[PDB]
């Protein structure tokens, strides 16, 4: 529940 | 500070006790319409502002060409935007080159004196300086 | 004029989502560096390990200052005006304060930024959170009719009751992640961390100083009862 | 404001090297799709001023107005850039630089002038990064950091930042921003 | 013990002290409201000096440290921030209780013949007082702290010949610098807490010496019974004793109140903009002093002119000194004193009040007129009190006090 | 004044102190070399008390400008290093003094009956300025 | 270890001009002297401050500044296994005869981690960085023939005026503490006469 | 003499 509350704005697409 | 390589409509930022001085070489054109700016300013003699003794009332400087101010609004100690410019569209057509302060836009004529009516109480303050030669300055040493 | 808001210290939730705004879209330039990430973890209820994946993008320790890596001599370069350190701005301006300039970004194309702010006219900070909020502008929209404060509502629906006004905020339709009503919560919940990040202590200084104005009456009682008596 | 409509038409030309609807294939190309037309529009000014030097796009914009320009970064803000992959052995030391720069050498995060989602803001002028090329971002910042491109202002905002990137954070960085949305 | 305090006795006049100043040290019976206040400020004085102990237990008075080592104390420190608002909390009731145990004195003639000395230590202690509270404001470094500091400093540079130069020795630098917050803070955390605690033990001896004025303003030693005890008089310790622990005990809750629940105080015991770091470059939109400066502010703000705004900021704190032989009425207390005397009492308390109320914000055309009108009235209150004292017609005082 | 001093005397113990301690004070009249040491102490102390002062006026109390602070006392601030000087040689002087007041009191019993208080009080003192100086 | 006495002379201008020129170009490379200003060093070495600014400000510091150095001394310690210490008070630290002793000590020792050791200092951090003047130095100390650019003597005479500016370094007040000194003892000899001959009269 | 005194040690051939 906090993790998802504190997930960070930027998200990367990466490799694989 | 070495100022004769400033050339005509362009102005250095030296530092001087943490303050920004602008060092202007002011044009010939310039000069001639500053005599013609004092209907719109509040203190155009610098009676209430500050400045040495040995600089001219109305220019405010040691020699005319060079403008030596120390580019600190007088209206909460902002440092005002360099605009040489003749009649720049934001500044409306009477512009003639000065100072505009952006915080909350405050004027001044390129000698350094506020215009009437705006924020700024009191001219830009003109630091103690003095001419070691024809090319360089040194601002913080009264001129003998 | 600001805009109310009711901040509650004791939701941890919106403490979190405030921090995680404050470390996403404000820790670029602005620092907290009055505060440590290991005290926000604790007073935010976050586990340690959670914060140090979370909201610490520096390579900070747990135990060290919320600093970021944008210098203010440059910041003030860059920006015109240096963006001051948050981690006391809630106490040095306000809450209300706080959500009003964060939702008071419009539009100004005269600006460095092409932004401005109704709450700090001529403001130097970019309006950073434009794709949440949207593009906002100065124009015209519905808003509530009042006469002296009569104020009107529907009666029935209980919405208000509004006209046209032609010098208002409105966001454009469309244009950001969230609507009115995600990024008022949005802010509020910034604004609460900024609160706390304020006063750390303003819950434990309510606690501590209703036991101590209890003992304080205690005694009261009793130097009162010790003086009026050995006065007669 | 420009017109999108026109914008379209009139960036066809463009369209060879970008990509017709601003998604350049190659990564040499930047993407124009998605860029903020604040951005796009000064960026193509100063090419046509000579304030930055591209050498595939000489005597591109010298026939096109002002209006013309305006139309074709009004269109290519209209679309959505297209969001690449990072490097995996690059992507935590991008992600790192790039969401929290540097505290010992003073050197600022990109998220905030650029959104940490790396969307930049349309209207003070900040690029959108997110998406970018690996190849152009990596290039645009090495330019920065040597002061081949100047056209970031007097105040030399992003010639101090890459003055602060080595060429490992550079490519970390890059590769991050390549995938970044 | 009665064989130790025998042999202390013997040795250590304990036992003599002990019934010279508190037992068998007979002060009057009818002391009320206005006599809780030297006991209190007895206690902020020692809450101060604990409290800023403490304070620079974990306090940096550098330029580059001092806002950060404040913040330190705020929040790593464990319980530092109780700390801290027992100090700030403590500077704003010191100026409280030393305002209402002046206004005490004003109140009874309790300036007058004996107790001139008395007055005139208290005044002293009230400029160390003043000297030492302006210091502290500039330890936290906020922009409030430099500006404030800024300003009262170029005060000094109103003197006509010597002003910059005594401004740039007092500074220590050019501008108000590091080199000036690490003079004010070992002047404000020793010196003057020396001459502070000095000035107090001078203030309390001289009142012993001459004795306790009262409500009344009624001579209490002249009635003495058969064991020279006036009949009026009851033993310090224990009546009065007991009695400030009472008022010690409210002032507390009061005090502690304020701690844990308003420090801030509306942002008046600590103001808002202080809480923003020192910037040597922007100054804030209004600068104005902490609250129990801004009358003598509002009295400088009144004259148009500088140095002589100075002059009569100097002399707003000056003329408190003469009161004593400003003062010519036959009885002492307001409550026998002519319908004048309780007027230009009201008046000055109001001027007072209004001072400091229009001293606290930013120039306004009302504020202004009424800040000169009571500047006009807060120096007439002195200049006309040896003739107003005379011309007004006073009441019996009575051989016994009442109650 | 004549005048003034009558007019004090009449508000504060003026005359009666400066005639109860020091004045019609009467001290034994066989006080030698070994009795210096109580005024020099006062004095000592006075100087610690000033020079203190005037270094905690320039010295940083943090462990990354301490030392750094000291130096700038020595070299830039104007006679600083005399007032340092005064201050480390006058903690010597006053532990110097001190112990010769000490070896003065156990010469002639000056800690014998009734003076046992007094040297009690000493020994706070010699605690005091043993704390003090390793602070 | 036994040290060589060297007279130590603060009013050499000259002496003292020369050790800051060795102390800037052959010691500032790792040492800071970080407590005093170029501006100070000057002033008290006769030099004028465009000239201390031309010849021994090589970190474009201005002449008020402190005369700090880029390498910071967690990296030295790193590298040399020992930090530079900051040569400002060295020299009441260890005491010229120390200094001048230790800077003429060094010679070659392969075991060592930078081929040198010295007597005075033995497994001392210090890389022997005045080897291109005294020469090649090798154990009693002998320096290889037509190794370094002075000889012995000239070599003694470089480290004495360096030992000499180390020592004005370490403090700079000497020669007014003792100008102002000599003043107030003869003002405190002035003023025992008068307390003495007050003491007398009344003693009578 | 001073400037003599004070020279630097490191010096550097420069073309021209
Ligand atoms: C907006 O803005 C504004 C506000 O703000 C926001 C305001 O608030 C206000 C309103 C302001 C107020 C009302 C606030 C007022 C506050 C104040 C009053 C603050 C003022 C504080 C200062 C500026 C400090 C100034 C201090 C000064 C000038 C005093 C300086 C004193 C010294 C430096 C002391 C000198 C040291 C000495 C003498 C050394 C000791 C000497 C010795 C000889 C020691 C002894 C030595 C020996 C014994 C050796 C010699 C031996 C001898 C004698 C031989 C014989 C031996 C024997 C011992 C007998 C205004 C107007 C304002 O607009
Ligand atoms: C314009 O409207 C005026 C309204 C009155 C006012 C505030 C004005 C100028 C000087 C003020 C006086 C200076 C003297 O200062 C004081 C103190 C200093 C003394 C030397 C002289 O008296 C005043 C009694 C005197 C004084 C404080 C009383 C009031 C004067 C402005
Ligand atoms: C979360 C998105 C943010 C919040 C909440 C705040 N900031 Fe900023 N900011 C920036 C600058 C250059 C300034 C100075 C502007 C000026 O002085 O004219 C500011 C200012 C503020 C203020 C005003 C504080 C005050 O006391 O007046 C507040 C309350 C504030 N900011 C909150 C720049 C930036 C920036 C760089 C792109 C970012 C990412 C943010 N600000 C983010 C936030
Ligand atoms: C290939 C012949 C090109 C054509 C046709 C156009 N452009 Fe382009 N452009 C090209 C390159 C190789 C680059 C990158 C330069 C570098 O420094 O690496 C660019 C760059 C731009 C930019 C800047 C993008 C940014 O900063 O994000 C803009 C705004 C741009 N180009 C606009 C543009 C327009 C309007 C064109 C049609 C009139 C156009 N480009 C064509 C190569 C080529
Ligand atoms: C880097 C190549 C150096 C230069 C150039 C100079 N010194 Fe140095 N010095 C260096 C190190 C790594 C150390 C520490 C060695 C250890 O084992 O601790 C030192 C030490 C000294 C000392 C000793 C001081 C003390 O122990 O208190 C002195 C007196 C000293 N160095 C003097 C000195 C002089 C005069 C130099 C120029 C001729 C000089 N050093 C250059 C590293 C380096
Ligand atoms: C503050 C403002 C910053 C921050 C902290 C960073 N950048 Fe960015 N940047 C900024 C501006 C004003 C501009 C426009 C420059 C111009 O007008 O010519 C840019 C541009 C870039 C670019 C070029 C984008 C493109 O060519 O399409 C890149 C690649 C870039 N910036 C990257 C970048 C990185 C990696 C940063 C963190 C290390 C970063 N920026 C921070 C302004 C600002
Ligand atoms: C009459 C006695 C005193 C008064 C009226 C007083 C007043 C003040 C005030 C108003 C402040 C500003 C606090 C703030 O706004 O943050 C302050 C700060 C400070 N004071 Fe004092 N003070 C007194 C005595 C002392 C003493 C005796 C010491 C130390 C021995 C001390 C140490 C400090 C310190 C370290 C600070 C900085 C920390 C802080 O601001 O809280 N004070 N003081
Ligand atoms: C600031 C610290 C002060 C302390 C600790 C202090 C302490 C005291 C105490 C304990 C008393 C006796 C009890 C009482 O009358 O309340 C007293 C009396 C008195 N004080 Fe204060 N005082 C201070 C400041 C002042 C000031 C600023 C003034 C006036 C300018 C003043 C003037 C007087 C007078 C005139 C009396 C005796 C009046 C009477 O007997 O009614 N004191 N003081
Ligand atoms: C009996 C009284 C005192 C004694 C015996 C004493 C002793 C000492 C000693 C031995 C040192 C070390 C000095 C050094 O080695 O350089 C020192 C440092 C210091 N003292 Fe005290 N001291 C006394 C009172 C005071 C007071 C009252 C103050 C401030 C009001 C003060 C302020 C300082 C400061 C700032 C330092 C550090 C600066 C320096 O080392 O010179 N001292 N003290
Ligand atoms: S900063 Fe210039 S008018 Fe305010």
């Amino acid at each position: 529940a906090i993790a998802k509350r504190l997930e960070p704005v930027g998200k990367v697409c990466v490799q694989g | 500070v070495n100022v004769g390589k400033i050339d005509p409509g362009q102005q250095i930022i030296a530092e001087w006790r943490g303050k920004p001085v602008f060092i202007v070489h002011r044009t010939k054109e310039m000069l001639d319409a500053l005599p013609s700016l004092e209907g719109q300013l509040a203190d155009p003699d610098s009676k209430a502002s500050e400045q040495p003794e040995y600089v001219d009332p109305k220019l405010r400087s040691i020699k005319p060409e060079l403008a030596v101010i120390v580019g600190i609004c007088t209206h909460l100690g902002c440092s005002p935007t360099f605009r040489p410019e003749v009649a720049p569209a934001d500044l409306g057509p009477d512009w003639k080159g000065g100072y505009f302060c952006p915080c909350h836009g405050s004027h001044y004529d390129l000698a350094g004196r506020v215009y009437k009516g705006q924020p700024a109480p009191l001219n830009l303050p003109i630091p103690p300086y003095t001419f070691d030669a024809d090319d360089v300055i040194t601002i913080g040493v009264d001129q003998e | 004029q600001l805009d109310h808001v009711d901040i509650d210290l004791t939701d941890k939730a919106a403490m979190q989502d405030g921090a995680r705004t404050f470390a996403n879209y404000c820790m670029g330039c602005h620092s907290a560096k009055f505060q440590r990430y290991e005290r926000v973890a604790t007073d935010l209820g976050i586990p340690a390990d959670l914060m140090m994946e979370k909201l610490v993008f520096t390579g900070a320790k747990i135990g060290d200052h919320m600093d970021i890596g944008m210098k203010p001599a440059d910041a003030k370069t860059w920006f015109g005006a240096a963006p001051p350190d948050l981690t006391l701005v809630a106490r040095v301006r306000g809450t209300d304060w706080l959500y009003s300039y964060l939702r008071s970004f419009y539009e100004d194309p005269k600006r460095p930024w092409g932004v401005n702010n109704v709450i700090f006219p001529n403001v130097g900070m970019p309006n950073v959170l434009a794709p949440l909020q949207g593009r906002q502008v100065i124009g015209c929209k519905q808003v509530q009719v009042v006469e002296d404060g009569k104020k009107q509502f529907d009666p029935l629906t209980g919405t208000p009751l509004t006209h046209e006004a032609c010098d208002q905020l409105t966001v454009v339709p469309k244009t950001g992640e969230l609507n009115e009503a995600q990024f008022d919560e949005k802010v509020k919940n910034l604004v609460t961390f900024l609160a706390y990040s304020a006063n750390p202590n303003k819950l434990a200084s309510e606690r501590i100083g209703t036991y101590v104005l209890l003992y304080l009456a205690f005694f009261f009682v009793f130097a009162y009862l010790l003086k009026r008596e050995y006065w007669k | 404001a420009g017109d999108a409509a026109a914008g379209q038409a009139k960036a066809a030309v463009c369209g060879a090297c970008h990509g017709a609807d601003g998604n350049s294939p190659a990564p040499n190309f930047p993407k124009l799709a998605g860029q903020g037309e604040r951005y796009l529009l000064k960026q193509m000014h100063d090419i046509k001023d000579g304030k930055r030097t591209v050498l595939e796009m000489t005597g591109l914009l010298t026939n096109l107005s002002d209006q013309d320009l305006a139309d074709i970064a009004a269109y290519f803000a209209s679309q959505k850039m297209s969001v690449g992959m990072a490097d995996p052995n690059l992507v935590a030391q991008g992600e790192a630089l790039f969401r929290g720069g540097k505290i010992a050498e003073g050197m600022p995060a990109c998220t905030g002038c650029h959104s940490p989602s790396g969307v930049g803001i349309a209207t003070a002028g900040f690029p959108h990064l997110g998406g970018q090329h690996a190849t152009y971002v990596a290039k645009q910042l090495t330019d920065f950091r040597e002061g081949t491109r100047t056209n970031d202002g007097d105040t030399k905002i992003m010639q101090s930042i890459a003055a602060k990137l080595s060429n490992k954070d550079i490519a970390a960085i890059s590769s991050y921003i390549q995938g970044l949305h | 013990m009665n064989k130790f305090m025998a042999w202390v006795d013997a040795r250590f006049p304990a036992t003599k002290m002990w019934e010279d100043h508190l037992s068998k040290y007979y002060a009057p019976k009818n002391f009320n409201f206005w006599y809780f206040f030297g006991s209190l400020a007895l206690l902020v004085l020692v809450n101060q000096i604990l409290t800023g102990i403490w304070l620079t237990m974990s306090f940096t008075p550098s330029a580059e440290e001092a806002f950060a080592s404040v913040e330190y104390i705020m929040r790593d420190v464990d319980y530092g921030w109780i700390i801290r608002y027992m100090h700030s909390t403590g500077a704003s009731a010191f100026f409280i209780v030393v305002y209402l145990h002046m206004f005490r004195g004003l109140l009874y003639g309790s300036y007058q013949k004996p107790r001139e000395l008395v007055w005139i230590f208290g005044m002293l202690i009230y400029l160390a007082l003043m000297a030492e509270a302006f210091m502290g404001y500039l330890l936290p470094w906020g922009q409030m702290s430099y500006w404030g500091a800024q300003v009262i400093i170029s005060l000094f540079g109103a003197i006509p010949v010597v002003g910059e130069d005594l401004a740039q020795w007092i500074r220590g630098d050019f501008l108000i610098s590091g080199i000036t917050l690490n003079r004010f803070f070992a002047l404000h955390v020793i010196a003057l807490p020396i001459v502070l605690l000095g000035l107090v033990v001078l203030h309390i001896l001289a009142l012993h010496e001459v004795g306790s004025n009262n409500p009344d303003g009624v001579d209490i030693k002249k009635k003495k019974d058969e064991n020279g005890v006036p009949l009026d008089g009851i033993a310090f310790h224990p009546y009065y004793t007991v009695k400030d622990i009472v008022g010690v005990v409210v002032f507390l809750f009061i005090f502690c109140t304020v701690i844990f629940f308003f420090p801030e105080m509306g942002g008046y015991f600590l103001e808002k903009p202080n809480f923003e770091m020192a910037n040597q470059f922007k100054t804030p939109e209004h600068i104005a002093p902490v609250w129990y400066f801004t009358p003598f502010y509002a009295i400088l703000r009144a004259v148009p002119d500088k140095l002589m705004g100075v002059v009569a900021m100097g002399a707003a704190i000056a003329v408190l000194f003469v009161l004593p032989w400003l003062d010519r009425s036959p009885v002492r207390s307001i409550r026998y004193k002519g319908w004048l005397s309780k007027l230009w009492l009201v008046i000055f308390a109001v001027s007072f009040v209004i001072l400091g109320y229009y001293g606290a914000q930013a120039p306004s055309p009302l504020g202004t007129t009424l800040s000169r009108v009571c500047t006009v009235l807060y120096f007439a209150f002195f200049i006309l009190m040896p003739f107003y004292t005379r011309m007004e017609k006073t009441k019996p005082v009575p051989e016994r006090v009442t109650g």
